[PDB]
């Protein structure tokens, strides 16, 4: 049965069979196969049942009940006897058991099964592979080998009937005090180690906090840590303890809030930039044209496109030169998150320059348009906007080479022309 | 010769706790089961380092480190037969139990 | 009981080659000599991992990895006395031979 | 003596003492201390001598000769006897030896030394620590323990009397064929691994070549590898083989030649640059002013200084803006090695701009000088040089703000003024 009383080894067996235990962890040797001088007892096959051995209600081992069927083999010619060894190897340990069995002369039928004998039991750790051998002494036939596998702590039998499966550093979260709290309902005497890391995708290592502790404990989170990939790792301070990994911020709102709050754009070369962020979220990027008025930065799509940018990886510009009025806009989930103008300290601040977009029509003509806040206006135009009133002077500026080229194509080009001469 | 009792004193300890050490190790090893019916234990497990170097975080071999076996002398019992006068004799066997990752010796001039 | 001969068969092999494994290992260990005059071997060396984590290239502890002992069951001989009828009995001792560096188990939800 | 014949164990002893060997690697047990029923033989102290055991002239083990002095202790009350065990522990192995010793009744003097007995020998590996115990059976006194240490393969005794110490992958160098050759005079059957690395100082890892081989072999070097810190590492393909490290290019001339040939300057930020080199040599750096004429780049010391620059580490400029005529000169051992103008593609090529160096005299005056190839010339000057003829126009250009400031100080400033208006 599943639970057995105190660790007294036990052997029972079939009706009418005599069975005595000799187990002193005995020395077991199968030796060579000798011929049978008449009828011998011989084991037919092996079988195993999983049991539990509790010495106190607290300490319970996984115990393996072994059984062996017996038949009468050998030569044919008043009751029979034998002694059978059950060897139990389960790296690193091993234990052997010797059983004495008598079978009466009335159950002696040459060529049938005469009964079976059952031993409880072999203790073994969780999830350990167990070789079990069985043989008569002396050995008249081949040995009996069985290779089994015990269940993990996961598995209804184990974790329900075993109390030893519950040393979990139980974790709870409490974001109610305007901050976030981590509660560790463990035992008072629990020594354990705790790690807070930023779970990057490719190249995961990003440690953030490490501590040896003796809980239970409640840890408070800083506003700089709440990012999506912020994950927790816990384990008791024991040799080869098992570590628990959880990411409860995978979809916290303030997590993404602080994540994009902490993201930064930083220039490398004139034609290479970099994005810094605690976590790695999907995002697209594109260059933007910012007027000196302030925020109304019109993205340059077309002739550009939103290219994917990955955190901690370089994206390269397609520009010929940089300009103080060239920002970079970074969106994620099709929502503008970051807007940083990377040339504002190297070449800035924003100059009073108008952006022009020329399109090479058929026959390699050239038609020009000026990107104003109210969309683009073709030149020359009859409007009262600042660009249309002075469009002729702007064309004179371009065809004299006074404008700065920023992008060249086969059927398109971009320019910027200063306006300080008219103001 | 003297009397050797058949029962084996058992420590009763069950300190055994790790699992799949041989595969989780940075110096992984394979096992070879040697079998002898006139030897106790009949099954003697011999380890063998799988590689010369150690396995890095990416699962590739690192030849800057060496996997080295840990060997220990142990005793087994040999069963001997000289007709009716069965006797036993102790025998020393060298067992490789596992491997560890060590820094190679750097002799220099 | 049966006859145990006093001589010990020796393998004669001298495979023993490494040196200072315990210090060169990424999972270094310390030794503890246990002594018993009525036990063979009288000196039984027990290893103990020096740290929980493993030692990195800079010589600092790395808690992302675990140092774990490699334990093996061995046999020793116990000398017993019952006046003139001196007898011997086998005894199983669990010996920690060294340590290895393993990746910790990462259970997750 | 040093070399002994075939591995037959041997025991000899003092004049008049009978000594028989029983070593079957015997089972040794010191046990408890029993009282002495009259006089007993007792070991006084232990001593060791280092020997060599050769079974064939090829295979020789380090062997340790053990000896023990004997006295007569115990109670005082026809010749004496005893049996003494020498235990030899040397992790991982151990071996025990039993000796029978008779001493005649005429040498029996209570309170003196009665002789000594010598056993050859205990084989042990090189450099292995050896515990040696000795005790009588039965044991009447405390045990005798000695802890020794055997010599390394280095050590005249070892490497001269042992042939096993010579598996060296012998290395030779041959730079005669206009290239460099590495010869590995080993045995034909030698399996070994070979590594070529660039021996950096801080953060050493810089692998360059790895190969499993079965030599002997001759390796040819490419012109891109001959650098000073290029070092070789070799070891046989055996468990825990010993690796040899050698750096024969520490002072090869063509090594440094190719090293500075391969060094590169590369811009990060406008005010940060980087030096790439296979090895890490000491070097100083300073900004330089290059005329459009070509090579005659005059270093800007003063007002600058040669700051140390380390390989694979950033150095930061002290400039306000970058200029196409600003190169960086890098010297080592006070010899100009590299000269690279980092703004020649971002803002270049060289502009026709004259460099000016103003010095704020007392009362915060301003006196100006123009850096020409023939040193500096104060302005205004009466010379016929291009700067002195047009010095008045240059002062007019500066005081109108048309010149570009590059460095500001409390008592100094640097400027650059374009010259296209006069040519």
């Amino acid at each position: 049965l599943e639970r057995l009383v105190g660790p007294q080894d036990a052997t029972h067996c079939s009706p009418g069979l005599s069975c005595r235990l000799w187990d002193s962890d005995i020395l077991c040797l199968p030796g060579d196969i000798v011929p049978a001088p008449g009828p011998v007892l011989a084991p037919t096959h092996l079988q195993t049942e999983l049991v539990l051995r509790c010495q106190k209600e607290t300490d319970c081992d996984l115990c393996l009940r072994v059984a062996v069927h017996l038949a009468v083999h050998g030569h044919w010619e008043a009751s029979l006897q034998a002694q059978v060894v059950l060897s139990f190897q389960a790296y690193p340990t091993a234990r052997c058991v010797l059983l004495e069995v008598q079978v009466p002369a009335a159950l002696v039928q040459f060529g049938q099964s005469v009964g079976s004998v059952v031993y409880d039991c072999f203790e073994a750790a969780l999830g350990s592979e167990v070789r079990i051998w069985s043989y008569t002494q002396p050995r008249y036939e081949k040995e009996l080998q069985h290779t089994q596998q015990l269940p993990d702590c996961r598995g209804l039998e184990v974790w329900n009937s075993i109390p030893s499966c519950w040393a979990l550093p139980w974790l709870q979260v409490s974001a109610d005090g305007d901050n976030v709290h981590l509660v560790l309902q463990v035992s008072e005497e629990q020594h354990f180690g705790l790690s807070l890391y930023w779970n990057q995708v490719q190249g995961p290592p990003k440690p953030r906090w490490h501590k040896n502790l003796t809980g239970p404990q409640i840890i408070t989170l800083q506003h700089t840590d709440l990012v999506p990939c912020l994950c927790i790792q816990v384990w008791p301070l024991e040799p080869d303890s098992v570590r628990t990994n959880i990411c409860p911020f995978r979809e916290d709102p303030r997590a993404h809030q602080n994540l994009w709050q902490a993201a930064r754009l930083r220039l490398l070369t004139l034609q290479s930039w970099l994005l810094d962020a605690p976590c790695s979220l999907p995002a697209e990027a594109a260059l933007c044209w910012r007027a000196p008025g302030g925020d109304p930065c019109q993205p340059l799509v077309p002739p550009l496109s939103w290219e994917q940018v990955t955190v901690d990886k370089v994206l390269e510009f397609p520009l010929l030169k940089g300009h103080p009025n060239l920002c970079v806009q970074v969106q994620s989930s099709e929502k503008l998150q970051l807007q940083e103008c990377l040339w504002a300290d190297s070449l800035g601040p924003l100059k009073d320059d108008v952006l022009l977009l020329e399109t090479r029509g058929p026959q390699d003509q050239r038609s020009l348009c000026a990107l104003e806040p109210s969309g683009c206006t073709s030149l020359p135009s009859k409007a009262s906007t600042r660009a249309a009133r002075l469009g002729e002077y702007l064309l004179q500026d371009l065809q004299s080479g006074q404008c700065l080229q920023l992008w060249d194509d086969d059927l398109g080009a971009l320019w910027a022309c200063p306006m300080d001469k008219y103001i | 010769s003297m009397k050797l009792d058949i029962g084996i004193i058992n420590e009763n300890q069950r300190v055994s706790m790790s699992r799949n050490i041989e595969s989780r190790s940075t110096s992984p090893w394979n096992y070879t089961v040697t079998w002898d019916p006139n030897r106790y234990p009949s099954e003697v497990v011999q380890a063998q380092c799988r590689n010369l170097g150690c396995i890095n975080a990416q699962g590739k071999e690192d030849i800057s480190m060496n996997s080295v076996p840990i060997q220990q002398e142990t005793l087994v019992v040999r069963r001997k037969h000289q007709g009716c006068s069965v006797s036993f004799q102790l025998e020393k066997v060298l067992v490789t139990v596992g491997c560890t990752c060590v820094t190679p010796v750097i002799h220099h001039v």
